[PDB]
RNA sequence: AAUAUAUUAAUGUAUUGAUAACCCUUUGAACUUAAGCAUAUCAUUAAAAGGAGGAAAAGAAACUAACUAGGAUUUCUUUAGUAGCAGCGAGUGAACAAGAAAUAACCCUCCAUUGUAAUCCUUAAUUGGAGUUGUAAAUGGUUUAUUCUAUUAAUUAUUAUAGAGAAUAUAUUCGUUAUUAAUAGAAUAGAAUAAUGUACUUGAGUAGAGCUGCUUGGUAGUGCAGUUUGA
């Protein structure tokens, strides 16, 4: 397999490693951890991280995860929910037949916007719609519907 | 490291490595508790800290 | 980012039921309840009040509500315990 | 009925009654030692509760404690330390005043094992215990099924390692979040489990 | 830290108190061979016994269905069983939860009398070691995932759909 | 001998010492990091003391949640280096839900049929006691069969259910492999012998307040304790 050589393989019979002469190879110039960021590590916090120091917003204790729990697709992707079998059946022959689906049965909640594949009408059932999602689904001639 | 030594200091004319205390017999002054020293720990032990196998 | 969602819920809807457990943990003893009841009534007139119970008895005779109920909210701790004990020394008073 | 009556007399401790009574008993304790026997319960109804028979093999013992925190002992108040924690008078003991009674008596007789104790009467100056002790080599309580589980090896000396029902309460267990402390077992249980990082095999 | 990172954040006591799994293929060859040995001892007997048919209880994992942990006795009503015959045959037993529809109960109550339609009683231990009966060995009658299906309607009921 | 209990100064019964790993309580630091240092961190650590078992501790909701709702304890994965705490600096730090291993629930405290203490220890002996200020405790180990563990003793080709390995010299043995016996222990099943009445109990100087100190991620108790007061 593939493989590559060590840097300290190469790094023998010089006297020092690749640290210098005049500036050595000391243990902790400089402190430790992430000391000194108000004083002399001033510089290194300006350029790469502002917002380190300081409070902002209000502080809630103990958030539950689950029951702020919220999934969203495209508008798109509503045609590729359909299962491999059944699609191709409202492709060729069934070209009337309107499908439902329940984007809860998938685990998604919620809909943003986007645009549909075909020009067929359909219905959608989930939670909180968005104002783009709500236009583009009655363009073809759909319905939402808010389901529990 | 199973012995109690430690260093005698500089102004005798010997090196700063640790010397057996105590007296008695031959071993009473010699060096101990480095990597070049006879009867010492070797720098960097081995361990079963280390990784056996991979993931495929 | 719950309050906008928590505007519009809607529940499944599920028939519900009422049906008493077959042995409960708990069963209410009416016999057993009447004798606590009554021997409690007859301790009371062998024995005396406390000694902080006789002093609010006294208060109540001069009429001093509102100086009798700070005296038991500093003894008893809520404020729900006081306003059941003034009801038992109005009646003795 | 007659269980009933006895209780709700010894419940009001501030009557006519029993600050008559109480005054009498308490006279007769300072002629005493430190624990001394006695052969009824002066508490009837409540030792009866706690586990109490009227059967041979069944002792009846009473203690006392100083009723105060206790200072700690230094050559000049030289802790020979930082100024974080030198503090000397004011600091409150572990376990409660009914868990010490118990070490007393239980030291004292290395014959017997403990079951249980109440309060009884105070002073200026003391507290008073009742402590219940029950032979575990008698041949009558080895016998019956209702008190066989005390001649058991892991009952030695309840007091020392703290599963008595007086010194039990101050470790603090219990069901739910607010006693998410003492998550397994003890104290330091829950803690060793928390910090020791996990070294599968593959990774 | 002399170029672009992130805050680093390792504690002090990660690598001091540590915890290695080197017994690991050692300890699933004991745990099958104490479950193997187990079985030898109530031969006619399943291994396993029969658990009911809850839903979890937040909104994340409300569409989910999941073997609970016992039977309330009003559903052994129904069946007519009682509590102390049922627990002598392979039946788990609740007592700290509470009813609260009709359609959880009406689900379990049918799955008893599958378990009842199927089971034997024999004599004694004697007659039963004789008989020579295939024992089951996994869970008894678990759930199983389902496959989302879409109904496919007609274009003039979709202004007048619920 | 000492500290205690029982019977009548004597006799019987129980405890005392060893540990250097895991377990339960008590007491409890500093070096170090912050590029100084005094709150903080190292640390609910090291040293020290007390107490038991082959495991110990815990354990049957005065719970979690806001759903179409779950269900005693313990351990693993994950949530998560997250919510939060802090000269808001250095740094420290949990739980529900979800997937698994393993599953088991019960007993005292009243007025237990008062047409009768029906109980309990001890003695060869209703012999001597205890007990109404309340004691209540059903009993047989004989025999047969099967399975598992530990220790001893015996037989093994020169073709091979034996090419694992040792020893001698430059074709032989011990064994391996594969079988039995003896002793001890454990579990399951059958047959036979013994044995079956009446039982409406729910936990006080506790829970909680005022002042004071320690502990926790718990922020104005998350938990504990002293003093005063106390349903
Ligand atoms: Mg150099
Ligand atoms: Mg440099
Ligand atoms: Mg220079
Ligand atoms: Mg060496
Ligand atoms: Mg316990
Ligand atoms: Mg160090
Ligand atoms: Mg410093
Ligand atoms: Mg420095
Ligand atoms: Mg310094
Ligand atoms: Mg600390
Ligand atoms: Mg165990
Ligand atoms: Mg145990
Ligand atoms: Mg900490
Ligand atoms: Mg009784
Ligand atoms: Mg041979
Ligand atoms: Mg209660």
């Amino acid at each position: 397999m593939l493989k590559h050589v060590k840097k300290t393989r190469k790094l023998r019979g010089h006297v020092s490693h690749g640290h210098g002469r005049v500036g050595k190879h000391r243990k902790h110039s400089g402190g430790r951890g992430i000391c000194g960021g108000l004083k002399h590590m001033k510089t290194w916090f300006q350029k790469y991280h502002p917002d380190y120091f300081g409070k902002r917003g209000h502080r809630i204790y103990h958030r539950k995860k689950n029951d702020e729990w919220a999934r969203w697709i495209s508008a798109a992707k509503l045609w590729s929910l359909i299962p491999k079998e059944t699609r191709y059946e409202l492709i060729d022959k069934q070209q009337e037949g309107v499908p439902v689906i329940n984007c809860r049965d998938f685990g998604y909640h919620v809909v943003v916007g986007g645009e549909l594949s075909l020009d067929r009408p359909v219905v959608v059932k989930a939670r909180k719609f968005t104002e783009d999602a709500k236009e583009q689904i009655e363009k073809v001639g759909g319905k939402w519907i808010i389901c529990p | 490291m199973q012995h109690s030594a430690v260093s005698w200091g500089t102004g005798r004319a010997i090196a700063r490595c640790p010397r057996i205390g105590g007296g008695g017999s031959r071993r009473s002054g010699q060096g101990a508790f480095a990597n070049f020293c006879r009867k010492g720990r070797m720098a960097h032990p081995t361990t079963t800290m280390r990784r056996w196998c991979r993931k495929i | 980012m719950r309050r906008g969602l928590k505007k519009t819920q809607v529940h499944h809807q599920v028939t519900k039921i009422d049906i008493p457990k077959i042995m409960p943990k708990y069963k209410k003893n009416s016999k057993r309840i009447e004798e606590k009841k009554f021997a409690r009534s007859l301790v009371r007139e062998i024995s005396g009040y406390a000694p902080y119970e006789s002093k609010a008895i006294s208060i109540l005779k001069l009429k001093d509500i509102a100086r009798a109920t700070i005296f038991l909210k500093r003894r008893l701790g809520s404020n729900k315990r006081t306003q059941k004990k003034i009801k038992e020394l109005q009646i003795a008073a | 009925a007659a269980a009933d009556y006895i209780r709700e007399i010894q419940k009001a401790k501030q009557s006519d009654i029993m600050r008559y009574l109480l005054r009498l008993r308490v006279c007769e304790y300072r002629q005493r030692g430190e624990v001394f026997r006695v052969e009824r319960p002066t508490f009837l109804q409540r030792a009866r509760t706690l586990g109490y028979r009227n059967k041979e093999g069944v002792l009846c013992y009473i203690a006392r404690v100083k009723k105060g925190n206790r200072k700690r002992e230094y050559n000049n108040g030289n802790t020979r330390g930082k100024c974080k924690n030198a503090r000397i008078h004011q600091i409150t003991p572990a376990v409660r005043h009914q868990a010490t009674a118990e070490q007393i008596v239980g030291k004292r007789h290395p014959n017997l094992r403990v079951l249980n104790s109440y309060w009884v009467n105070q002073d200026l100056v003391y507290k008073y215990f009742e402590v219940i002790m029950v032979d575990p080599f008698h041949n009558a309580i080895r016998n019956d099924p209702k008190l066989n589980w005390i001649c058991k090896g892991v009952m030695k000396h309840r007091e020392c390692r703290g599963l008595t029902s007086a010194s039990k309460k101050s470790r603090g267990l219990g069901h739910g979040i607010k006693y998410n402390n003492t998550i397994g077992g003890s104290v330091r249980a829950c803690w060793k489990r928390n910090v020791t990082t996990s070294l599968r095999r593959f990774r | 830290m002399k170029n672009n990172h992130i805050l680093p954040n390792n504690h002090r006591n990660a690598m001091k108190r540590v915890k290695e799994w080197h017994n690991q293929p050692s300890r699933a060859q004991r745990r099958a061979k104490t479950r193997s040995s187990k079985a030898k001892v109530l031969y006619p007997a399943p291994l396993k016994k029969l658990c009911p048919i809850v839903r979890c209880p937040t909104i994340r994992y409300n569409k989910k269905q999941r073997l609970g942990k016992g039977f309330t006795p009003e559903e052994l009503k129904e069946a007519g069983l009682e509590v102390n015959y049922a627990r002598r045959i392979g039946i788990r037993v609740d007592n700290r939860r509470r009813n609260m529809n009709k359609e959880t109960l009406d689900l379990n109550a049918q799955r008893l009398k599958e378990y009842l339609s199927k089971i034997t009683i024999f004599k004694n231990g004697k007659e039963a070691k004789e008989s020579g009966v295939k024992q089951h060995l996994g869970r008894i009658m678990p759930v199983h995932k389902m496959t989302p299906k879409v109904e496919i309607i007609k274009k003039a009921e979709v202004a007048s759909y619920e």
